[PDB]
RNA sequence: UGAGAGUUUGAUCCUGGCUCAGGACGAACGCUGGCGGCGUGCCUAAUACAUGCAAGUCGAACGCUUCUUUCCUUGGAAAGAGGAGUGGCGGACGGGUGAGUAACACGUGGGUAACCUACCCAUCAGAGGGGGAUAACACUUGGAAACAGGUGCUAAUACCGCAUAACAGUUUAUGCCGCAUGGCAUAAGAGUGAAAGGCGCUUUCGGGUGUCGCUGAUGGAUGGACCCGCGGUGCAUUAGCUAGUUGGUGAGGUAACGGCUCACCAAGGCCACGAUGCAUAGCCGACCUGAGAGGGUGAUCGGCCACACUGGGACUGAGACACGGCCCAGACUCCUACGGGAGGCAGCAGUAGGGAAUCUUCGGCAAUGGACGAAAGUCUGACCGAGCAACGCCGCGUGAGUG
RNA sequence: AACCAGAAAGCCACGGCUAACUACGUGCCAGCAGCCGCGGUAAUACGUAGGUGGCAAGCGUUGUCCGGAUUUAUUGGGCGUAAAGCGAGCGCAGGCGGUUUCUUAAGUCUGAUGUGAAAGCCCCCGGCUCAACCGGGGAGGGUCAUUGGAAACUGGGAGAC
């Protein structure tokens, strides 16, 4: 049950986060698989820095993104495009 | 053959058991601190058939599976007999 | 204290009662084949073939989860003949 | 990228010890004590623990008891109301602690033609239909109680057979890697399977459909399990150790190979390249130091292993031989009308005790992260923050030009 | 944003090593000290005085680990007299070996590929008004693992002097 999220690396009250794939019996910030993307959650808008090789062919593997994760990432229209194109099959 | 074993050379010392021979390979590696050539020596157990190989043959093995109490190899070929 | 494992302990022992019965009934239809296996008399192959159907029927309806399932077949088998 | 001073003598050169100048601390102890930005805080007794909070949630498989509403004013459709369950999923995650362990426990490098895996994308037939028996509730029995019995009702995705899958596995047939055993594709020989099922739309016929399931069995993803080469400790004032031990044959058993376990046969196996024995110790990323080779340590943060008062044993469950779950034995402690009962601070605060010495019996899911749930919500001493301490680093201070 | 340098500085030593002083009452007693050593009218080692002398909310003391220590010396030590060649021989195991042809390639070096988690110590660049926090890169984590080559030297086999 793999599933892409969030990962907080402040210092005491700035956080910096590093969306991230891990399972889900993992805790907040111990292990993973590995780093895809980060995002500030200060400076809006912050950046969704990504090789985007990686959501499309991730996602496609199977894995389910959380909350924040998935809306905003559906400001690339990741899977919009990929079950679109599941027709050609 | 998808994926490969490894496989050992080395040399026969005694073979009483059924079905079973004692390889014996061989190197020599460095001391921590110090540097001569000290060398050392193992004994594996391999698992053979029907009696192939006599005491003192260079034989070659190989990594196969758990095969018995502690004998895990298998025999592939008598190269080079003595009497 | 127990909060509500105490319903897990109900659960369990209804589970142990009726997976025990089974499972006895499972080894009961088993002993009886092979005790009929090697008796050799008259009626050597029909009650055979009964008890062959109905311990095949006991067997996949019961759980060990599925291979040894095939495993006792396999042997099963063999002790046709 | 490598700095040397003091002290043996009436004075000298050698050799040789002792001591100092440099850093570092989970430190302590005396003196001093302005503010803020980040951290850290039982290393001793894994000693005994009062007190309060650490894990629940569920209508769309399901059914039955308890509120207010216009409820054909006697009961009333209908909305939110529901105690335990045929009843699912969670409680095997998340947090603690280093007592054990000198071995495949760890670290690297590899294997599995010897392996299992609760959601998603699907994958060959699908997606059979039919049937039948029971708790809560009501009455009663013993006791103040923890609680233990009878008589009567009901619900289904519990129970039942029944033909519908051999692609299980075997034989045979047909093409290659080998690593011998064997396995990888196509068709046949003999045996076998189940959840017969929900909320909504249209409802012309009296059933088409959107969100939901179960397989005869497959694939990916994830997690777990087995097995090998090499490496990291002191003692010879510790030199022999081994009898399911080492091999074969057959059977059982396991998620699978295997003395893992049995029955039989032969006496094998390990050792100076340090076995066996005694003692100490969790391992690693790393940290301090040094020119470097090295030496020392494994507390903050991350990964693995092991433990739940002490010692055994299984069950449910995909997953535990289960932190909190069950059963049994042992030590301790508590309540009572004395007949009987109850429990494990190595969860967060806190208590005695030890010690030279280490904090508050606070707020809240606003945020990130779980568990349940069509979805709002619900749980959270995870976590986010406020306390306390000069314990460490600091950004600084108590103006600049002046008389 | 209206007004102030007011509200707002600390601590141990001075005989040599040890940069960092002079003088006064104390009198082998009371005392000091890391080592060397000081005390009987001098303590330039108790108190006082101004000084002097040190980092930037600190400063001394105790305890523990590395350096200096070439004082376990592989890098990097020695044995006539200073510690240190057994009283002397015979020899199992072990260590190390004359010249040369061919040959294997264990040890040897090298090319390519895979990995050496994240965070650390580094370096470059940004923000945090400078400590701390994050970001991307690289030696950094092997005596590693597989695949291909050399036979100069030592192992190994066949011979030769």
């Amino acid at each position: 049950a793999v599933k892409i999220r969030l990962k907080r690396m402040g210092s005491k009250k700035s956080p910096f986060y590093r969306i991230v794939v891990a399972d889900s019996r993992s805790p907040r910030d111990g292990r993973f698989i590995e780093t895809v993307g980060t995002y500030n959650p200060l400076k809006d808008p912050a950046e969704v820095v990504l090789k985007e090789d990686l959501v499309l062919d991730w996602l496609s593997k199977g894995a389910q993104p959380s909350d924040t994760v998935r809306n905003i990432l559906s400001k690339e229209g990741v899977m919009k495009k990929h079950h679109e194109a599941k027709n050609v099959k | 053959e998808r994926n490969q074993r490894k496989v050992y050379q080395g040399r026969v010392v005694s073979d009483k058991m059924d079905k079973t021979i004692t390889v014996v390979v061989e190197t020599k590696k460095n001391h921590p601190i110090y540097g001569k050539r000290m060398k050392y020596s193992k004994k594996y157990k391999a698992h053979d058939e029907n009696n192939t190989a006599k005491v003192g043959d260079i034989v070659k093995i190989m990594e196969t599976r758990p095969l018995s109490a502690t004998k895990r190899f298998r025999l592939l070929e008598v190269v080079e007999e003595a009497v | 204290n127990i909060e509500s494992a105490i319903k897990r302990v109900r659960t369990s022992a209804n589970a142990n009662a009726k997976n025990s019965s089974q499972t006895n009934a499972m080894r009961t239809a088993i002993k009886k084949f092979e005790e009929a296996v090697a008796a050799g008399a008259d009626n050597v192959d029909a009650l055979y073939n009964e008890a062959v159907k109905a311990v095949d029927m006991a067997a996949t309806k019961g759980l060990i989860h599925k291979n040894k399932a095939n495993r006792d077949k396999i042997r099963l088998s063999k002790l046709a003949k």
